[PDB]
């Protein structure tokens, strides 16, 4: 009579069990943390300035609905009981969507700083929630079959089988195999490869950095989310009858899936230490809110002060010396004798600017992408504009303003002259 | 704001010796390029001095190199300009001004032609 | 909880060719599993086996063993 018999798993499931749950509470903790704090940072006392900060906002969002679901699915696995048909198929719905997002704005950084690396091409934060709203809803729509078809059945919310084809669960391996995994790792690869080959020949003083930030984006995707892919080719090949599987290999697989699944679980927790909290000025942010023998690089020359009576006009000109293409905004800072530093104009290369409110009005600012250069048309000059006029340049993913220039004189009063002679 | 204001003053024939006591009111002149500049009667104005923040920078005219000798000091915020063996032709009135030209970085250097802003309203140095 | 990592309790890998209406004493509906409508078939021998509901021979087993195994009816 002998034939395959059924393989058992309660053994597998009972030691597993403490581990997911474990895990979940763990990524639940530092994964809602950790991202709260990326849109309290971009949001809190401040203006979305860049397009970046646009979609780190986005996947920190994505973030938060992933983990925001990890307690309800907490109460599922302490008892089965607790969780109907209808409300795990839209709790379903949010893991798939917000899945889908997270991976579909994590390829957005890439795009987004490769066309603006090597191509020039800047976008305005008026376009990045644009096409925010475009990934969001191309990740809804993409998700569709995914969670539309699991249910509860038997007391199991599971992927209604027997409504399907026996095809399905091949091509919905498949699909999110290279839909998940392949393309979205193709992509930032390719862009953060060419960023970097650029980026090391450049004269930018951060360019080393730049190289490791970006080859630990590559390196923490691939060591969170390759095993859980790399279970299910193994996963699929069972099914697919190329090889061959008996009940104890079924089990070593289960295993591995479980476990391999609460670790691709933790790289949503990780996204805020890979993209925001990796820069400077994101570090120098969060403390003022949390309340606690050469020449090097590119040098900023600055040209265009002098002396002008009161209503007068000047044009003071800034540009980089250097051959350096991670710069994405530049600004003009003043202080005067015995005072502090204080913004008075601040233009991105995605044409958002940005004044103080005692200026506004008066000065005009304006650049050049092609030659890396911003001058500020100064109009109607008051003697209290009397101050040293500072450049200064921020440098992307690196998030760095340590590029300043010499500093230009610009006096408005009724002075007096004397030629010492 | 900064105004500056000069003390410093007298009549004394060729050969003696006065100080030109220049403080400052308002703010304490720890960060400006502080000069002296005088301008006999019906003449132009000319530069004579010069000190800024900086030690070792220091600026004197071609006539009276050597004669005057200026120095800064942060007591009641003043800085000093002895005046030794007089000439009837410093017969003038001296101003204390701020120089407001050649920033190279920090410090004001002082410079020739600099652009004076805050001054006092003179004293007389009869000779 | 992503694809294939969910926890099933029973997975089936093939089907019995035939079981002999004579030999079952049971057949429990899955009351949790992995893949496709799986039935257990508990022999004589207490041995279990996994067969396909959509046959024949098993849709008649199923009326035979749930018409004996009804307590004392
Ligand atoms: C840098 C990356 C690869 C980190 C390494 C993660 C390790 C633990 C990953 C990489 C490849 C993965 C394996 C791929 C294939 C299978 C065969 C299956 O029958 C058991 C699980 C098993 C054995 C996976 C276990 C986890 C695994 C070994
Ligand atoms: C960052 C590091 C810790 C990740 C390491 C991955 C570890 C925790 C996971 C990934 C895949 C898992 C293995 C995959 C499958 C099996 C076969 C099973 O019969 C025994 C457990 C065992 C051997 C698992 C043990 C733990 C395991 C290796
Ligand atoms: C089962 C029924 C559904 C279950 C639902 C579970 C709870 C969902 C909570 C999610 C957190 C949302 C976090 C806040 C997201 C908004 C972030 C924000 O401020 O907006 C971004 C901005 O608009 C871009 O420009
Ligand atoms: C609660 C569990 C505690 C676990 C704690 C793990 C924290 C380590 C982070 C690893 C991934 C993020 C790595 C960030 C990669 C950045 C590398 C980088 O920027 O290099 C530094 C630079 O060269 C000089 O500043
Ligand atoms: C087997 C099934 C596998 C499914 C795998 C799915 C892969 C999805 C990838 C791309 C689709 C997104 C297309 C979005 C097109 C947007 C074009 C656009 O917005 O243009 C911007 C312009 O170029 C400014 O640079
Ligand atoms: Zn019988």
């Amino acid at each position: 009579d002998e034939d395959a018999t059924p393989c058992v798993f309660t053994d597998v499931l009972n030691q597993s069990k403490p581990v997911t749950l474990f895990l979940y509470g763990v990524v639940f903790l530092f994964g809602s943390i950790g991202n709260f704090l990326v849109i309290f940072t971009i949001t809190w006392r401040r203006r979305i300035q860049c397009s970046g900060d646009v979609y780190f906002i986005n996947l920190a969002a994505a973030d938060l609905l992933f983990v925001c679901t990890l307690p309800l699915w907490m109460q599922y696995l302490l008892d089965h009981n607790s969780l109907a048909s209808v409300p795990c198929t839209l709790l379903t719905a949010c893991f798939y969507v917000a899945m889908f997002a997270s991976l579909c704005f994590i390829t957005e950084i890439a795009l987004d700083r490769y066309y603006a690396i090597v191509y020039m091409r800047y976008r305005p934060v008026k376009q990045a929630c644009l096409f925010s709203i475009f990934w969001w809803i191309f990740a809804v729509i993409i998700a569709i079959p995914h969670f539309m078809v699991v249910t509860k059945k038997d007391n199991q919310c599971m992927t209604d089988y027997d409504y399907l084809e026996v095809s399905y669960p091949i091509i919905l391996n498949v699909e999110l195999m290279l839909g998940a995994f392949v393309i979205p790792l193709s992509v930032i690869s390719y862009c953060y490869y060419r960023i970097s080959r650029i980026v090391a020949v450049s004269q930018s003083r951060h360019k080393g950095r730049i190289v490791r930030v970006l080859i630990a984006v590559v390196l923490v995707f691939i060591i969170f989310w390759l095993p859980y892919h790399l279970t299910l080719f193994v996963d699929t090949l069972k099914l697919l009858k190329w090889i061959s599987s008996s009940c104890e290999f079924e089990r070593s697989l289960k295993r591995a899936l479980i476990l391999t699944e609460s670790l691709a679980f933790c790289h949503c927790c990780l996204n805020p230490l890979l993209y925001v909290f990796v820069g400077t000025k994101f570090r120098q942010e969060l403390h003022c809110l949390l309340a606690e023998p050469r020449g090097s690089q590119v040098q900023l020359v600055e040209s265009g002060g002098g002396l002008v009576r009161p209503g007068g006009s000047l044009r003071l000109s800034c540009a980089a010396s250097g051959s350096i293409f991670t710069i994405y905004a530049m600004g003009w800072y003043r202080q005067a004798p015995g005072k502090q530093r204080e913004l008075v104009a601040r233009i991105t290369f995605g044409g958002d600017t940005n004044y103080a409110d005692s200026v506004k009005g008066r000065f005009t600012i304006s650049r050049d992408n092609a030659k890396n250069a911003v001058y500020l048309q100064m109009n109607s000059l008051k003697p209290e504009d009397t101050a040293v006029y500072y450049c200064n340049a921020e440098e992307t993913i690196v998030e760095e303003a340590d590029y300043w220039g010499q500093g230009t004189q610009v006096t408005v009063s009724s002075r007096a002259l004397e030629v010492l002679f | 704001q900064l105004q500056l204001v000069e003390s410093g003053g007298g009549l004394v024939q060729p050969g003696g010796s006065l100080r030109l006591s220049c403080a400052a009111s308002g703010y304490s002149l720890e960060y400006y390029a502080i000069g002296w500049f005088r301008q006999a009667p019906g003449k132009e104005r000319e530069g004579v001095s010069c000190i800024s923040t900086s030690v070792g920078s220091t600026k004197y005219a071609d006539s009276v190199k050597g004669r005057f000798t200026i120095s800064r000091d942060n007591a009641k915020n003043t800085v000093y300009l002895q005046m030794n063996s007089l000439k009837p032709e410093d017969t003038a009135v001296y101003y204390c001004g701020a120089d407001l030209s050649t920033f190279y970085g920090g410090n004001y250097y002082c410079g020739d032609r600099g652009i004076y802003d805050y001054y006092g309203q003179g004293t007389q140095v009869t000779v | 909880l992503l694809p294939h990592a969910n926890y099933c309790a029973i997975t089936c890998s093939k089907m019995t060719s035939k079981i002999p209406v004579a030999l079952l004493i049971h057949y429990q509906q899955n009351q949790a599993s992995c893949g496709k409508r799986a039935i257990i078939l508990e022999t004589r021998q207490h041995r279990l086996f996994c067969a396909d509901p959509k046959e024949q021979w098993v849709k008649d087993a199923m009326q035979h063993l749930d018409r004996q195994a009804a307590a004392l009816t």
